[PDB]
């Protein structure tokens, strides 16, 4: 009961009714390339980098969004769903400022990888790029937001996981900038999580600005002692001094989030 | 067209508490 | 957000001394088994490696994200 | 030219060095810019592959023409940022000419 | 002394090294050299910064000199641009 | 074959000529069988539109009856609603500005006739804020109607209850979109919602909701009064009924005439309206459905008939049926270029494809008008065009791609010459 | 899209709905569904614009206050729509339609004439702060293409000269006969009324049976 | 010529006048 059978490339996985197309691929084990979709954040559909092709259907569907229906076989590695990613990645990269050797989310980029695995070998954007104006969101998060792919996960977290409801989108067109309209710092606990949740390195951590680069960091899994929730955390150490503490997921205690104090 | 000496240039990583010079 | 590095089990030896080097300030280590992390496909096989090699082991159960119900329609609910 | 050292500490010169020779640790300079506090090429470790020349995005680290740097003591061969920057200033004129000649090829 | 002021100290056990052999430090420190660089005035809201010379310069970046309040500084050259 | 009789023409008050106010409306006899119709049943009303086979009078074409049928499902304890979008941001849609301004009442009874068909508790009319004066006219009309008791609880002396409201638009073409009209009504930013939760099941204030082009709501009463058949006959096959046609640009007498559908394209400029300015041979191209639909060159124009499917066969859309005509005296490369400028100044930016893609085509299109760009780039624009066509959250990205596709499809030699012209002078 | 507090445009400029305005405020709410006030931010924001064209950061904060919504929520609405002005607006605020339909029928023509008459660039207020010219997009009413909306006046079918005439009317006196200054009523084939030149059938005409 | 002249508050104030008619809220 309550177990539709949907095929992910003919694997007949069975899922509860109401599971998204992206979720159906996960249980088979396939990963839809995704931006703007975080498990504990509301589905928004902003990036549409997850377009897949349900069989016998005219258009490709939004994985994170379409509730999978009965007997719709998902074709995640079709000739179409790759032109639906080879052509989106064309766009995200087109307005992107190539300062990857500045972006300290160098190896921690969910946008170079997906470009480097699912995107395109070369660029055709012979036109000019855009630039936004760096502002102050506080003393912990450095928002070099010319990096932003307008994926609205910050505006969600800042409203849904934390109740700040401050960060918001401002304007329309290609100069929609997701920054506080008036310059009011994002002061709240749970603040630093925005860093971890922005896949782009637009806003990153200001103390850990340029002290390291992720491939080097040796990662040891340990426990938060600053507060009594005992949140799980990963201490990233390079050559013997701790460089960053970022969250590691514990369903029951800290589910992917850690306090501003303990990082 | 018409002896070095190697050294670490980084700072002290772990600064050390200094005891209070005020006796108690 | 990629999960391809959370698939295979790894067993890692305990971390040891990393003193600063006086001449150049480079990190220096006296522990040979430090950088060694062996990768094993299943928990049973990794436990076997520890037993026959005689190293002490403390296995940690895999913790995988719990299924989470999501639906774009649900947040549009003014009610809640 | 202005006088600002080219390296911006992306540290992939460290990543691609085959011998583990280059050691880089960085911190934001007061200017707010990104610079390397310590850049140490261990020349005895280095096998002069020339990939670092290849990898640098700003092309700050280059394989300079001089081959005659034999040294009496092992420590002299280890090079910190000041020796390399000084090496860069001394040979910049020829390095610039050499890069000028070969950049179209790369 | 040096860029990040490395100062093996009067009490360090390493300052022993320079005895009878000089230290490697830099004149024309870069920290002050770009500060010595004039602010590149521009007409356009946004400007590029090849670093000068294209392939020989740096990744090309477009800086938003949109607020006179701040002279955009390409993260690579440290060159301030005056709108 | 068009040439609909004045009697058949639903919007008689078009052009005014008859008091747009109630007393003019009574001489029009717009409120004649309203009590009877509602009495017949909601099921009787939808039978009338199903028999009519009316297609959406807005840019998208779908059976009107089936769309209304969807939220005719039993209420789940949430009040069902009616949303009438009087916004018409698309260029050449002065189509709706008429009914609203000239014949506000027709739409008022369209609202309650439509309301009982969907069992809507109330209807909100989103007239674009630009039209402030237009708003002044409708609520004067809405006020008259309630004073009469035509609308309100026990509306038209019947069990059924309805309340009609007017909402201020704020200069956004996207507000027009069905999921985005709602969000503007909801008071959040006008950003289209996603497709899976159809507006029937979720909607305005999260209650069941339906959205209709004002023409679609207005034609409802008559379609029921005249019967689906009368209305059904005029149309062609799936296509059916008279839809207002607006002809603007390079025509001797630009005007909106509600002449019959399935009109030869050559006939409507030649017979009504004004013959193409400069002669029917001075026609570089025709934009049938407005900016969103691809323009068709004169080659096929005469052969074409104005129907939703007809244009489809032709690769173009009937859309809002706004005919924009371009004489041989126009730089099309620049004409379509401003429509891409029309879309960069307007798309919400919620979705990656449209945001960067429409801006990317705008930059390439501006270079194309200058001729600075090389000939090879043209194909890229096409390729950029279809990336945006199938990947967008709403249809506007669908709409931005089509004019670009039309320019490359029929006027590829001209753009190459502009390419050539600049290369020669160096 | 960033409000850098300025002495003129910043909350020091106190904002409050006139006793009369506040009245207007409430009725609107009821128009929307009960328990729903947020939906009224736009209509309200519009009355703040009706009160004052500038609508400064202070005014938006009040809107959020009266409507009890996250302030940002109001800031986002104001930024998204062009109807709202976050900067001071000229008394007349003329807007010229320059989409392809109007351009094809000469919209551009009008622009050059208006720039000279106002003697100012396109996009800014006259020194007299008398008029403000902006190149707005399709304002509807295309059949009448030459067009220039002035505070809703929506003049139409205008030939370059006509505007100069209108502008003068605005410059000295008021209410310069807003509307199509042409000889065609509302939208009508310039030739006449081919659509319906007969008299309109009366009530219950040919009403189908059933 | 009603269209020819209306005040900035016509829409809102007219609406308020209609409030009385407006059917009860949800
Ligand atoms: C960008 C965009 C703008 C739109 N603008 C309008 C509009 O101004 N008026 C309108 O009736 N429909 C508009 N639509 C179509 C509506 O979303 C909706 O499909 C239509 O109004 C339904 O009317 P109908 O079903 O009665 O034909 C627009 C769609 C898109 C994607
Ligand atoms: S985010 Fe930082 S790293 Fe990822 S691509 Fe853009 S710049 Fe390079
Ligand atoms: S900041 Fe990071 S998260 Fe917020 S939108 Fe830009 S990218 Fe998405
Ligand atoms: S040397 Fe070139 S590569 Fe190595 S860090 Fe400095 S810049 Fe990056
Ligand atoms: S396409 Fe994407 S961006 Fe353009 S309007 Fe529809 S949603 Fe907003
Ligand atoms: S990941 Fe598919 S919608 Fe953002
Ligand atoms: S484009 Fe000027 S009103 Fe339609
Ligand atoms: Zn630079």
């Amino acid at each position: 009961s309550n177990l539709i059978e949907v095929f992910v490339d003919g694997q007949s996985v069975m899922v509860e009714p109401g599971t998204t197309v992206l979720q159906a691929c996960e249980k088979v084990g396939m990963q839809i390339p995704r931006f703007c979709y975080h498990e504990r954040l509301s589905v928004a559909g902003n990036c549409r980098m997850c377009l897949v092709e349900i069989e016998k259907a005219p258009k490709v569907v939004a994985a994170c969004a379409m509730p999978v229906m009965k007997g719709w076989n998902i074709l995640t590695n079709s000739e179409k769903s790759k032109k639906a990613r080879e052509g989106v990645m064309e766009f995200l990269l087109a307005n992107h400022p190539l300062d990857c050797p500045i972006c300290d989310q160098g190896g921690e980029c969910d946008l170079q990888d997906q470009s480097m695995m699912f995107g395109s070998d070369r660029s055709r954007f012979l036109e000019g790029k855009r630039a936004v104006e760096d502002k102050n969101i506080g003393p912990l998060v450095k928002t070099i937001m010319t990096r932003c792919i307008q994926c609205t996960r910050c505006i969600r977290f800042a409203s849904e996981i934390a109740g700040v409801d401050d960060l918001g989108t401002t304007g329309r067109g290609n100069d929609m900038q997701v920054g506080t309209y008036i310059e009011k710092m994002f002061m709240s606990e749970l603040s630093g999580n925005v860093i971890d949740i922005c896949p782009v390195g637009a806003l990153t951590s200001k103390p850990y600005a340029f002290t390291a680069r992720p491939w080097e960091t040796r990662k040891t899994e340990s426990i938060d002692v600053m507060d009594a929730v005992g949140s799980n955390i990963v201490v990233s150490t390079r050559t013997g001094e701790v460089m960053r503490i970022l969250p590691r997921m514990h369903e029951d205690i800290n589910e992917e989030w850690i306090s501003d104090k303990t990082r | 067209p018409t002896q070095y000496v190697p050294y670490s240039t980084t700072r002290k990583k772990i600064h050390e508490w200094v005891p209070p010079s005020t006796p108690y | 957000s990629g999960v391809n590095n959370t698939k295979k089990w790894k067993m890692e030896f305990d971390t040891r001394e990393r003193w600063e080097n006086p001449l150049m300030g480079w990190a220096s280590t006296a522990d040979p088994l430090s950088n060694m992390v062996l990768t094993f496909s299943a928990k049973e096989d990794a436990i076997a490696f520890a037993e026959k090699n005689g190293w002490s082991y403390d296995v940690e159960e895999k913790k995988v994200p719990k299924p989470k119900s999501k639906s774009y329609g649900a947040n549009f609910s003014w009610n809640k | 030219p202005s006088g600002e050292e080219r390296c911006i500490a992306c540290k992939l010169c460290e990543a691609i060095c085959p011998a583990q020779a280059i050691t880089i640790e960085a911190e934001p300079r007061a200017d707010g810019s990104r610079r390397t506090t310590r850049y140490d090429i261990d020349m005895t470790k280095c096998i002069y592959c020339g990939f670092c020349q290849e990898a640098c995005p700003v092309d700050a680290i280059v394989e300079g023409p001089n081959f005659e740097f034999s040294t009496e003591t092992h420590e002299e061969l280890l090079y910190n940022k000041e020796k390399l920057l000084n090496n860069g200033d001394k040979w910049e004129a020829e390095i610039a000419a050499n890069i000028q000649a070969d950049y179209l090829y790369r | 002394i040096t860029h990040t002021g490395q100062v093996y100290d009067e009490k360090d056990y390493r300052r022993v090294r320079f005895v009878d052999r000089q230290k490697e430090v830099n004149e024309n420190f870069a920290i002050d050299l770009i500060a010595q660089q004039p602010v590149n005035e521009v007409e356009h809201r946004i400007i590029a910064c090849d670093g000068g010379g294209g392939a020989l310069g740096h990744p090309k970046v477009y800086i938003n000199l949109d607020k006179e309040t701040k002279t955009g500084t390409c993260g690579y050259c440290g060159l301030q641009f005056k709108q | 074959f068009g040439s609909l009789k004045d009697e058949d023409r639903i919007f008689t008050n078009l052009y005014g000529r008859h008091d747009w106010r109630l007393k003019g409306a009574l001489r029009r006899g717009d409120w004649y069988k309203t009590k009877e119709i509602l009495l017949k049943g909601p099921d009787w009303i939808l039978g009338e539109m199903k028999t009519s086979g009316l297609r959406g009078r807005g840019g998208a074409g779908f059976p009107t009856g089936l769309k209304w049928s969807f939220m005719n499902k039993p209420s789940d304890g949430r009040p069902k609603y009616l949303v009438v979008n009087a916004d018409e941001g698309e260029p050449g849609t002065c189509k709706d500005r008429e009914i609203m301004r000239h014949d506000p009442h027709k739409l008022v009874e369209g609202c309650l006739v439509g309301g009982r068909a969907m069992g809507a508790r109330a209807a909100y009319i989103y007239i674009r804020g630009e039209f402030y004066n237009e708003a002044s006219n409708l609520q004067v009309a809405i006020r008259e109607a309630y004073e009469a008791g035509l609308i309100g609880k026990n509306a038209c002396g019947s069990d059924y209850d309805f309340d009609v409201f007017v909402v201020r638009g704020a200069g956004a073409y996207i507000c027009g979109e069905e999921t985005a009209l709602i969000e503007s009504i909801e008071g959040k930013q006008g950003k289209p919602r996603l497709k899976p939760p159809f507006p029937a099941d979720v909607g305005v204030f999260g209650c069941p909701t339906t959205v209709a082009n004002v023409e679609t709501v207005a034609v409802s009463p008559t379609i029921c009064r005249r019967g689906g058949t009368w209305f059904a006959g005029f149309g062609r096959e799936r296509n059916s009924g008279t839809k207002l046609f607006n002809i603007s640009g390079h025509v001797n007498h630009p005007c909106t005439v509600e002449e019959e559908m399935s009109v030869p394209l050559k006939e409507l400029i030649e017979k009504h309206a004004g013959g193409v300015t400069g002669g029917w041979d001075n026609l570089l191209a025709v934009i049938p459905g407005g900016s969103s639909t691809p323009l068709i060159p004169k080659s096929v124009c005469e052969t074409v008939l104005m129907d939703f499917d007809a244009l489809v066969q032709a690769q173009t859309g009937l859309g809002t049926a706004a005919v924009i005509v371009m004489d041989r005296s126009t730089d099309i490369v620049k004409a379509i270029a401003r429509l891409i400028e029309f879309y960069k100044h307007e798309s919400c930016g919620q979705c990656t494809p449209c945001r960067e893609g429409v801006d990317w085509m705008n930059k390439v299109m501006a270079r194309f008008v200058k001729g600075d760009a090389r000939p090879a780039e043209i194909d890229s624009l096409w390729e950029i065009s279809k990336q945006i066509e199938g990947h967008t959250i709403c249809a506007l990205g669908d709409g931005a791609a089509w004019p670009v596709q039309g320019l490359i499809r029929h006027f590829r030699p001209e753009l190459e010459d502009r390419m050539q012209r600049f290369a020669q002078q160096h | 899209f960033v409000h850098r507090d300025t002495p003129e445009n910043n909350p020091d400029t106190p904002f409050d709905f006139t006793p009369e305005n506040y009245k207007r405020i409430e009725a609107i709410v009821k128009n929307y569904p009960e328990g729903h006030q947020a939906a009224a931010v736009l209509p309200v924001l519009d009355l703040a614009q009706r009160q004052n064209g500038w609508l400064p950061i202070s005014a938006m904060n009040k809107v959020a206050e009266v409507l009890q919504v996250p302030p940002m929520r109001v800031y986002e609405v104001a930024t998204f729509y062009t109807m709202y002005n976050r900067k001071p607006v000229g008394k007349y605020h003329i807007q010229v339609c320059t989409t392809t339909p109007c351009m094809l029928r000469d919209s551009d023509s009008i622009l050059e004439t208006l720039q000279r008459k106002l003697g100012i660039k396109v996009g800014e207020t006259t020194p007299d702060k008398l008029f403000t010219l902006i190149e707005v997009e399709c304002l509807g009413a295309c059949v009448n293409a030459p067009m220039v909306q002035i505070n809703d006046n929506y003049y139409e079918d205008l030939t370059p000269k006509d505007i100069e005439e209108i502008i003068d009317e605005l410059k000295a006196g008021k209410v310069p006969k807003p509307g199509p200054r042409s000889g065609r009523f509302c939208c009508e084939p310039a030739g006449g009324l081919t659509s319906l030149t007969e008299p309109p059938k009366g009530p219950g005409f040919g009403v189908q049976a059933g | 010529l009603q269209h020819h002249d209306y005040n900035t508050y016509t829409f809102l104030d007219l609406n308020l006048d209609l409030s009385k008619f407006r059917l009860p809220q949800p």
